[PDB]
């Protein structure tokens, strides 16, 4: 269902649109359905609200917005959530909100975006630089966060087990890649630890063949979770094997370096990059897992041949 | 052309209906008579001042920077009476023209306008003082719909590619010019000199036009290529090789 | 300290925006100066790494050639060391306009005053003549190496001085301009509010007066 | 005219350069060079080093590396550009590479 | 009007505005780099723009000579200053990348008396002196400049 | 009043204000320079100004010794701090042009005990140690400074 409001619609409708949507959402929530509502721009709503306050000659507050802006946003988002429905059927359902923010100027100081960020528990911060680089989805990574990671730990432990340490290591690798940026700029990867070269080059592998996704290809339209964790598991397992291969041999005489690893097992790095092409429509769950298991074994053996 | 003139010494309330009469005609011509209408609303800032005067007449308490709290919807009421409609071959476009008070894009007039329009042309002052006409600065301008406006079947196959490469070349030329001012001419390499040659000829040949020379879209693209052929093929990174092989030579 | 301490006004807002644009332009122009100096520094440091390597090979050949002269001559070193008066080689300073910064360089000057001509030891003139040439060549390379190092000198200080100024603009001066501008913007909205409040009460008082008159 | 090159080094090093045409006496009968023998002490080398650093007609000084170590504290103490000091391998001492003044100034160099 | 009576003013007006704006942009860089690196054409622009600022756009309106400057004189003054600009720019760019490169230092030393004469135009004192003579005097400055650059090249 | 009962207080008050103002005038630029262009006379000002700030201008009002500061103690300890300023500034002014300049690092290492003693001058507890001991103690620090300077310069 869709609610359409343009900037020249009556201000009452533009202000009421956001509540009309969620009322429709709750209606189906009470049926036992899971409902996902997107507000195209909550900044547009806040503008409509300020206009009405102006028409009513109310005293303005922060950046000209009504004093109750925060109260209205807080009561909006509080209406979302998983609930136990009314009625004897003992059914359950939920409403999610994925409302967008578009403050004038792109700044985060606007009370509407600041208040929203203090209310929403997940922020999928997008960027334009990534889009200019043709990297999609355009996710900033360093700004984005999720505060449901603890709430979902029970699900992940019950069904997948290894997912949680993998996402922790993945963020550590990406953050370190950023932290090393100044060292690389001043060095050129010359006076740089081999363990840092692993971080930089593996972080690139992650950015290229995992976090990047091409939705215009039939094989990558949708990545089932079991495939997402499969891809990350093999990349992180490689990371750990490469770190160990260098660290356990870095003492003296005969050491393993990234140049040795990269040249020695280039087919493994290729196979890791190729993993995104496992089309879930043609290759079933057992076949994709089987192929990913083979890469994991081939990968560990590739490093084993170096020791 | 259907011309409406509301003079500075005319009633301020008449200035408020003037843009409504222009659009009222545009809607008749466009949607009832199946034709395409370009509507140009000049000096919306003077409209905004007339609107403030009407608000005072009603004894309304002024809002932000003295303007009515409903200035947002009033501009949308005018601006949004445009676009294409299903089942009819007519259309309305708009090019509102706005003077920025104190040359500050933050001012409610250009801010409230831009917030509900699709990109901006942006006329600069530096280009004017340098005696360039038209004085339009291509780096801060944007047309959000250009992606759909141009291309095979609408203008020419190479339109999108020429635009993107010219924009990068001008942005780089400005960057190189800034470097030259610090390191000098002798510190520049051949690639930097090509960007300076582009920068100087881009503004002189492509942007500078004159008020009575009408350059069609195909002549504009041909001028673009004349500037792009300054560079060897390998430096035109934003134009696919298929496009270069078709259009670059000759 | 934290703010430029200019009283909130629309005039101050305009000035701060112009001041901020100036500071941002200065940051970018000095950053480009630093980048240009860094490339040359890395260009000149790369040249020193290349030149230093060559120096090794060149000095080795001269040292062997000296042994050859000694083989024939025997003990000429005492005569050469004692019999010293004027130099044939001298070095002149020259200016290298690397950028807005000017770097001091050495330039070889073949002044021309005749060196000592010695056939006294075994008359080994051919070996001594080749030996002079081998070292003469070494000196010219060392002159370039000395300039290399001296150029690298005027460059390490220029980079640190430029980067320090850029860092201050970024970490001290602009943050202070932005805090001042945000302060002004907030205070201006506060003044707008009290004007709104008074006007609202004026409109209400007028309405009350009108009702009483009816 | 402008600047001389001073040499502090062993017998063969100095002899070679002198034949190279570099080196001369000043009006005070001083030589812009020192021959460092096995019997030469630290104070003699350091005093000569200092005098060249404080002498306005020298500038580039050529020294042996093994000497550079003997009075190494004086080589880092003076940070300027006229006195460019170049360190060279002696006839028998091996090729220099480490402990180069420049490689120390810039820690990003091979 | 200008094209009917003068024919020269319109293009002088355009070039004068170009010079003043170019100076402002160069001024922003000089304040930062101290003239460490300038093109010879940029050095001319800065000096001619100062010539304009001090000896054309500046006047004491309480003096007999500048209480009112008749337009023919205003355009006369600008005509000579712009002619100088073009000839000074041509000389340095024409001999650029050659052996006998001409620079500003050579031009300023070569024809210093020309810059003195150009800076002296504000003092011709209209009405006390005649219109025909002032125009003739400005023509003489143009002939002197042309001979100065011809002998320089 | 001050001249009648103290006399010495007023010139001390003036010098203290000048030192604090000079420190602020320097701090504004030092933040940008990095203490690279500072003269030896300026480094003394900066460090004495810190001495004044940390030991003289601040006091812990919830202690037996800073809960009350009798005026004679305030002027007493200020006299010593200013006396140090004048002697330290003189030491460098008379030697900067000689064959050995007394830079801050030389006086700092030579007189480190004086700088610590000057900082301890606050910890005098006027209730336990009366006027006689405090004046005698401050006189001893003045003698210690004068003797160290004679051995330094």
């Amino acid at each position: 269902a869709l609610v359409a409001n343009t900037s020249n619609m009556p201000v009452a409708a533009r202000e009421a649109s956001i509540y009309t949507g969620i009322t429709l959402s709750e209606y189906f929530r009470d049926m036992g359905y899971h409902v996902s509502m997107m507000a195209d721009s909550t900044s547009r709503w806040a503008e409509a609200l300020r206009e009405i306050s102006g028409r009513l000659a109310e005293m303005p507050a922060d950046s000209g917005y009504p004093a109750y802006l925060g109260a209205r946003l807080a009561s909006f988002y509080e209406r979302a959530g998983r609930v136990k429905c009314l009625g004897n059927p003992e059914r359950e359902g939920s409403v999610s909100i994925v409302g967008a923010v578009s403050p004038p100027g792109g700044d985060f100081s606007d009370p509407v975006t600041s208040a929203t960020l203090g209310i929403v528990q997940v922020f999928w911060g997008l960027d334009k630089k990534l889009a200019q680089r043709k990297h999609f989805p355009s996710v900033n990574w360093l700004i984005s966060y999720s505060k449901y990671m603890r709430a979902l730990d029970e699900y992940y432990d019950k069904h997948f087990t290894e997912f949680v340490p993998l996402r922790t290591k993945a963020k550590e690798i990406l953050q370190e890649e950023e932290d090393l940026a100044e060292i690389v700029q001043l060095v050129g990867k010359a006076s740089l630890a081999e363990t840092d070269k692993i971080t930089l080059e593996v972080a690139k592998l992650i950015k290229d063949d995992f976090l990047q996704q091409n939705g215009y290809t039939p094989y990558d339209r949708f990545c089932p979770f079991y495939k997402t964790v499969g891809m990350l598991s093999n990349m992180i397992s490689f990371y750990d094997m490469a770190r160990r291969a260098v660290e356990t041999t870095a003492q003296s005489d005969n050491k393993i370096t990234w140049s040795i690893i990269r040249e020695h097992m280039g087919e493994i790095l290729y196979k890791l990059s190729s993993m995104k092409f496992k089309d879930p429509v043609k290759d079933g769950e057992a076949k994709i897992k089987a192929d990913y298991a083979q890469l994991l074994e081939d990968m560990q053996n590739a490093f084993r041949s170096l020791e | 052309v259907c011309l409406f003139l509301n003079l500075a010494n005319d009633p301020t309330i008449e200035r408020i209906i003037t843009p409504r009469l222009a659009l009222t005609t545009a809607e008749f011509l466009a949607y009832q008579c199946e034709k395409h209408v370009l509507v140009i609303l000049t000096d919306m800032s003077s409209y905004a001042e007339a609107l403030r005067e009407v608000s005072a007449a009603r004894e309304e308490v002024p809002g932000r920077r003295g303007f009515p709290g409903y200035m947002y919807t009033d501009l949308a009421t005018i601006y949004e009476r445009a676009g294409r409609v299903e089942g009819r071959n007519g259309s309305i476009t708009q090019i509102p023209i706005l003077t920025m008070p104190n040359d500050d894009i933050t001012h409610p007039i250009p801010d409230l306008t831009g917030y509900i329009t699709e990109g901006q042309i942006y006329v600069d002052r530096q280009l004017h003082n340098r005696q360039i006409y038209p004085p339009i600065n291509v780096l801060p301008s944007l047309s959000r719909l250009m992606k759909s406006a141009i291309g095979e079947g609408m203008t020419r196959k190479d339109h999108a590619d020429v635009s993107n490469q010219l924009y990068a070349c001008y942005a780089i030329g400005k960057d190189v010019q800034a470097m030259k001012a610090v390191v000098g001419e002798e510190a520049l390499t051949s690639d930097d000199l090509l960007y300076l040659e582009f920068l100087q000829k881009f503004e002189k040949n492509f942007i500078t036009q004159g008020p009575y020379e009408n350059r069609t879209v195909y002549e504009t693209l041909d001028i673009g290529w004349q500037l792009l052929r300054i560079f060897p093929k390998e430096m035109l990174k934003r134009i696919p090789q298929s496009t270069l092989s078709e259009f670059y030579p000759r | 300290k934290d703010r430029i301490e200019i009283f909130p006004s629309r005039m101050a807002q305009t000035i701060m925006k112009a001041r901020l644009k100036g500071a941002q332009t200065g940051r970018n122009l000095l950053k480009k100066k630093s980048d240009a100096l860094t490339l040359r520094f890395r260009q000149i440091l790369k040249k020193i790494i290349e030149t230093k390597m060559l120096m090794g090979e060149v000095m080795r050949e001269a040292a062997f050639s000296l042994a050859e002269a000694k083989f024939t001559a025997g003990d000429f070193s005492t005569t050469v060391i004692q019999n010293v008066n004027k130099a044939q080689v001298k070095i002149r300073a020259k200016k290298d306009n690397v950028a807005g910064v000017t770097l001091p360089v050495f330039e070889h000057y073949h002044e021309g005053t005749d060196s000592y001509e010695l056939t006294g030891l075994a008359r080994g003139g051919e070996q001594l003549a080749k030996l002079k040439r081998n070292y003469a060549k070494a000196v010219e390379l060392l002159v370039e190496l000395a300039s290399l190092q001296t150029s690298f000198v005027t460059l390490d200080e220029a980079i640190k001085i430029t980067n320090r100024r850029v860092n201050a603009i970024e970490h001290v001066i602009i943050p202070r301009i932005e805090r001042t501008l945000a302060y002004i913007i907030t205070e201006l909205d506060e003044r707008e509010r009290e004007e709104f409040y008074r006007l609202k009460k004026i409109q209400e008082k007028k309405k009350i007066i009108k009702e009483k008159s009816e | 005219r402008g600047k001389l090159i001073a040499v502090i080094g062993d017998e063969d090093t100095v002899t070679g350069f002198l034949l190279g045409g570099i080196g001369e006496l000043n009006k005070n009968r001083h030589p812009n060079f020192l021959v460092v023998e096995k019997d030469t002490t630290i104070n003699e080398i350091e005093d000569t080093f200092r005098q060249f650093l404080n002498r306005d007609d020298i500038g580039i000084i050529l020294i042996n590396q093994y000497i550079a170590e003997m009075v190494r504290h004086a080589l880092d103490a003076h940070q300027r550009s006229i006195p460019a000091v170049l360190e060279i391998p002696s006839k028998e001492h091996p090729y220099d590479a480490a402990k180069d003044s420049i490689l120390r100034r810039a820690k990003g160099m091979f």
